[PDB]
């Protein structure tokens, strides 16, 4: 069964460093690249960063002001957002979601849109 | 014909007793280039 | 375990034109705004390259071609069929073999004495019960013997996908075997729905300089097949092979240090 | 009637910013001295 | 008329203004 | 990137039909989307990844009622015979060269 | 020959009397006096203990190639306890081994007999340089061999080591052959079984502690380098220092020696490039190994000094011409801080005049106009007058 | 100053690592002869 | 570039198999000096 469980909340002043993780099980991590999406309280969800299957990272979306970093631990079958420099706006739910494009795929590439979503974690920050 | 086209490389990985041969090769080539250039410029100045 | 799954259809290979493809960086130094002239193994412009494609129409073919002093490879890709190569000399018996491979997250380079069957493929299995897809299948080589070299790194074949519309992932490769060094060059270019090597220019980046020091004369390309339950067939693929010759090019460098066009 | 005056420095052409310029120079520098005399004569001739 | 490591270009004595004046 | 001119409030009677509209920037006319429905106080739910031809790839628990259509540079999601559960937030999202935009919401105050 | 511009002209003309006129003087003024060295900040010990302390050490028909990276090569450790018979080094002098930083190194390893140590060299032939291990003609590295009769030889004969006695064709450089197929001597086919005119290509060495100097094992370690190309991973034990930008200084980036000023550049390198030469034989572009910041290397001062003077009989007063400078940078370009004080009083003074030809110092300009005799080069002329 | 006056023989009994030196000697001789010829031709053409 | 500036010195302490290298170096230097002299003379002859 596919599932995306998270952990690592904490209250810190802007500029603080924490430890964020999105653990998963029941499916292959080797052929699935993972995204992250950010949803401020009462606001719309917004992606922040992601890692590819090979290991390349994209800190795009221009809402991350060089604050978030993404990695992945294929050895321990777990997925972490390599986390440091939390800031004021970062108080939000952190649903980690799984893109539809697994590396061993067929059909048209109407994928990379999320088929499943994590339960999300509330990391209150002020 | 030397091991490198720059003088600083051949002066950075060769002791002088082995480096001076290649230094001489580069110097003879550069002096031939200046001789050809000054010959060309000299008969060009005669035409001018 | 391996099996005689040939189902080979014989058709003449459609020679097609590449239009100024196959040039790479000859040296590891940053020039700019210069016309550096170089003499190296290059694919000549407007040359016949061999369009090989064993799919469409249970048409499967994967012949052994010679590594005649230079291989240019292209792989307009849709659903990840071309997975690697098995360069070598005899690709069987008691000789040395190379098994350049690109799995789902890494690149495995093995110079070893593998024994090969006639139809090598990489088989990915999908389960209903676990849903995991695993490469835990090995039918290009039966086993290994006196193994010599192993290398694990970031894979050459890189997705570089996520953008939409009609552009395609054209992956170009250059393999050469000069005195004991195995040099792999690559670049990947988006192409606006072209059914032919595009009319542009390429800048193939250096990937590895393998210290192998082997003969190699019979390069061959691996493919990946799913399982299904005409056993072990699947996909859609087309690739293009041409050969490098000792030639002389003149490269013009732009202001970013990258080449613009090459004049044969 | 005229052509652009030019001059060549001996050390900066064949030595450049490299060591042993004197040892490189005492053996082969009078060729460059002759060429610099020729280039100075060309410049004076072009002014005249 | 379009004009143009130790290589120095010596300017002429007779500048363009004074050639024009002559 | 593409911007969503989705009405902050649109409404109709229960059991009737409506069409939400996802508008897209002229620069990516032939781009596909996927729809996520965000029921309040829960997580996102993926309905369909809509092709430019209106074809379907369906998530679990979603009837044939929810369907998509395309025309020009804009996109539609079709709802027919509305019921109570339709009260939710609808999000239209896309793909790019490492960008997923996701646009904004479609708060729908269907009266019934 | 280093006190006055008139004496400099006297040196460049080889005479004790010079006439009135203009003389372009050569640059004997400044000698740089400082050096900075900056290398990558990896201070691991290279596995020379693994290569040079091999208890089980590879044979010659199938020799071992080990890649060495991300460490420092301390040559002084090896001869503390090991004595090398032939430390021949090709392309790189043994003296300058310390100051270089290598990029792609590899340690070959094989055991050969005493007579065949000479065969491990570019251009030599035999049954060890044709059928077992061939070195390339344009080789760049050093072959290190020493006697190992106590370790690699035992009583009764050590038959573990093998070599290719017969082979069908000559080996390519750095090519390994491990096949043990039967070699056919005559036209008859062996068909994979030993018979007449069919021999095993691998013959065994007969190392014995009772034989002579020619018949004893010699452990050979062949190192292969690539100097001053591509990014480098194996450096010498010299320590890295700070970076002094905007000033003329000797730099040592990864073994690259030179003299010149550095500024900040904005061009972007390729990922596989660490050096740069906008035009070859200039080496303008380089990456700082510590910070990976793209910079530029530019020359620091102009070659343009000339002397304006009357004849030495008439007067000893002299004026000097500094070309292609704004006059304010004359002491910066000349580097008069390290120069003689008699040259410094001519380096800077009260009467500074900027011409288009260059900076004229030592003479005073006038609003009146007189007839020219000797040139300056920008429509101005100088002469001796009250 | 090479061991033979023909290029084919000196390229028939010498491996390239010692032969390229003799080849270089012969090449510098051939290129000096060619440059002397072209200087002579240049000033004969000036007189013509 | 030879070990001595006179021929009698380098021909008094070197057997010919090692001496001919220095002989060749000195001869090429002298031939290039004489060739430069005749080039200058021919151009000066044209001006006269
Ligand atoms: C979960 O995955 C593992 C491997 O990733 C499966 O274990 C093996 O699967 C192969 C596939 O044919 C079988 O041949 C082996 O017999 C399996 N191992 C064992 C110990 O039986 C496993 O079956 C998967 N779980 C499923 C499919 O429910
Ligand atoms: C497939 O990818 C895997 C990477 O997960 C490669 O195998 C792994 O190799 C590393 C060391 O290089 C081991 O630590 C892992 O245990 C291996 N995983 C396995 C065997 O599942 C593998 O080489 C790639 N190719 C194939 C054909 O499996
Ligand atoms: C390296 O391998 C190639 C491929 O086999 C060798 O080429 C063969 O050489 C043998 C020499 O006995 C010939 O009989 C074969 O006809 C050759 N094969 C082909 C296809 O030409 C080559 O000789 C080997 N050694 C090198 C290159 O030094
Ligand atoms: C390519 O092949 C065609 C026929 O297949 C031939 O006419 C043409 O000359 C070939 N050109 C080259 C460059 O090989
Ligand atoms: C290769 O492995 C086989 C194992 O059957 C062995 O007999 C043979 O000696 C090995 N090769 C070498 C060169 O030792
Ligand atoms: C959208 O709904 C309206 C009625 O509410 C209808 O007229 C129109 O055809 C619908 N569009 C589609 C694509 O079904
Ligand atoms: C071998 O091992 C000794 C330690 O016993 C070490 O000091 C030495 O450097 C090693 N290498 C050589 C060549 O002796
Ligand atoms: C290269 O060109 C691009 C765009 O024209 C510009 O961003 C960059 O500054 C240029 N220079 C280099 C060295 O890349
Ligand atoms: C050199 O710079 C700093 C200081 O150690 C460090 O962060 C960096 O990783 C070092 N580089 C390497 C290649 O170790
Ligand atoms: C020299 O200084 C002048 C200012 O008087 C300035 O206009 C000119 O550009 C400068 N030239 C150089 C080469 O620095």
């Amino acid at each position: 069964e596919v599932q995306l469980v998270e952990s690592g909340g904490g209250l810190v002043q802007p500029g603080g460093s924490l430890r964020l993780a999105c653990v998963a099980s029941g499916f292959t991590f080797s052929i699935y690249e993972m995204n992250w999406v950010r949803q401020a309280p009462g606001k719309g969800l917004e992606w922040v960063s992601y890692i590819t299957t090979s290991g390349h990272a994209r800190y795009n979306a221009d809402s991350v002001k060089g604050r978030f970093t993404i990695s992945r631990d294929n050895s321990k079958n777990s997925f972490y957002l390599q986390m440091n420099s939390l800031r004021a706006e970062d108080t939000a739910i952190y649903y980690c979601a799984r893109p539809q494009y697994h590396y061993y795929d067929t059909s048209t590439y109407h994928s990379y849109g999320f088929d499943i979503w994590g339960q999300g974690t509330m990391v209150t920050v002020s | 014909g030397a091991i490198s086209s720059v003088l600083n490389d051949i002066l950075s990985r060769l002791d002088p007793p082995e480096a001076e041969v290649q230094i001489d090769r580069l110097i003879t080539g550069r002096l031939q280039s200046l001789q050809t250039y000054v010959t060309q410029q000299l008969i060009r100045a005669a035409e001018i | 375990q391996c099996v005689n799954l040939t189902t080979r259809t014989q058709l003449p290979p459609a020679y097609t034109n590449s239009f100024t493809r196959g040039v790479y960086y000859p040296d590891k130094v940053f020039r700019s705004s210069v016309l550096h002239s170089t003499q190296d193994l290059f694919l000549p412009f407007f040359s016949n390259v061999t369009w090989f494609h064993a799919i469409h129409v249970k048409r499967f073919d994967n012949p052994v071609l010679p590594f005649n002093d230079g291989v240019y490879f292209a792989s307009t890709e849709k659903s990840n069929i071309i997975r690697g190569w098995i360069f070598g000399t005899t690709l069987d018996s008691k000789t040395q073999s190379l098994l350049i491979v690109n799995n789902a997250t890494n690149v495995v380079i093995k110079v070893c004495e593998f024994q090969f069957c006639n139809d090598p493929f990489l088989g990915v299995y999908y389960h209903k019960n676990n849903k995991s897809w695993m490469e835990s299948e090995f039918r290009v080589y039966s086993s290994a013997n006196n193994c010599t070299f192993e290398y694990v790194s970031q894979p050459f074949l890189m997705d570089l996908e996520g953008k939409q519309g009609n552009f395609k992932n054209l992956r170009e490769f250059v393999f050469k075997n000069i005195d004991g060094y195995f040099k792999i060059y690559s670049k990947h270019t988006p192409i606006n729905l072209v059914r032919d090597l595009p009319q542009g220019f390429s800048a193939l980046e250096p990937l590895v300089d393998l210290p192998i020091g082997i003969n190699i004369t019979r390069f061959q390309t691996l493919l990946a097949l799913h399982r299904s339950y005409s056993g072990w067939t699947a996909g859609a693929a087309a690739y293009y092979v041409g050969y490098l010759q000792p030639r002389t090019f003149l490269l013009k460098y732009n202001e970013n240090g990258t080449i613009t066009d090459a004049v044969d | 009637v005229s052509m652009t005056k030019t001059s060549v420095d001996c050390t900066m052409y064949i030595c450049g910013d490299s060591t042993e310029c004197s040892n490189l120079l005492l053996q082969y520098g009078s060729f460059c001295t002759q060429l610099n005399r020729a280039l100075t004569g060309i410049a004076v001739e072009q002014d005249k | 008329v379009t004009l143009a490591n130790g290589l120095t270009v010596l300017p002429p004595l007779l500048t363009d203004e004074m050639i024009a004046q002559y | 990137q593409l911007v969503l001119t989705q009405s902050p409030s649109a409404s109709a009677s229960l059991g009737a039909s409506v069409n939400l509209t996802c508008t897209l920037s002229s620069g990516h006319n032939s781009y596909a989307i996927a729809w996520h429905q965000q029921q309040p106080e829960k997580g996102p739910r993926y309905l369909m990844s809509l092709n430019s031809d209106g074809s379907h790839t369906k998530g679990d628990g979603i009837p044939d009622r929810f369907s998509g259509s395309s025309s020009g540079a804009e996109r539609f999601l079709t709802i027919s015979s509305l019921q109570s559960e339709d009260e939710a937030d609808y999000y239209c999202q896309t793909w790019d060269t490492g960008i997923r935009v996701f646009g904004g919401g479609t708060r729908l105050t269907v009266l019934g | 020959c280093a006190l006055d511009p008139l004496s400099e002209t006297k040196c460049t003309l080889k005479s004790f009397t010079v006439e009135k006129g203009i003389y372009q003087t050569s640059n004997f003024r400044v000698q740089p006096t400082e050096s900075i060295v900056r290398f990558p900040n990896i201070t691991n010990l290279c596995p020379f203990g693994e290569v040079f302390n091999a208890t089980r050490f590879a044979s010659v028909y199938a020799w071992n190639r080990k890649r060495i990276s991300n460490c420092v090569a301390d040559y002084s450790v090896l001869y503390n306890s090991a004595s090398f018979s032939t430390f021949k080094c090709y392309g790189v002098s043994p003296t300058k081994l310390n100051d270089l930083c290598f990029t792609n190194v590899y340690a070959d390893s094989f055991v050969i007999r005493g007579d065949e140590v000479r065969q491990i060299a570019p251009g030599q032939t035999g049954k060890i340089a044709d059928y077992n291990y061939k070195l390339p003609d344009d080789f760049t590295g050093c072959v290190i061999a020493w006697n190992s009769n106590n370790l690699d030889s035992k009583v009764g004969g050590n038959y573990n080591y093998l070599y290719r006695l017969f082979r069908k064709s000559n080996l390519k450089p750095f090519e390994r052959d491990i096949s043990t197929e039967i070699y056919q001597a005559g036209s008859t086919p062996c068909n994979g079984v030993e018979g007449f005119n069919c021999y095993f290509p691998l013959q065994s060495y007969g190392f014995q502690p009772t034989n002579g100097v020619g018949y004893q094992p010699y452990r050979v370690v062949v190192l292969s380098f690539e100097l001053l190309h591509a990014p480098a991973t194996v450096c010498g034990p010299k320590k890295s220092t700070n970076l002094v930008k905007n000033k003329c200084v000797n730099f040592n980036f990864n073994g690259l020696t030179g003299t010149g000023v550095l500024t900040e550049s904005n061009k972007k390198f390729l990922p596989f490039q660490q050096f740069g030469r906008d035009i070859a034989d200039t080496t303008d572009a380089v990456r700082d190994p510590q910070t990976l910041e793209i910079l530029d290397i530019t020359p620091c001062s102009f070659g343009g000094v000339s002397v304006i003077t009357p004849g030495t009989n008439t007067s000893n007063q002299v004026a000097v011409l500094y070309q292609d400078v704004n006059c304010t940078e004359v002491p910066v370009a000349i580097h008069a801080d390290q120069l003689t004080p008699t040259w410094r009083v001519y380096s800077t003074g009260s009467n500074v005049f900027q011409t288009r030809a260059g900076c004229l110092i030592g003479a005073e300009h006038v609003n009146n106009s007189y007839e020219c005799d000797i040139p300056i080069g920008a429509g101005i002329c100088a002469s001796y007058q009250t």
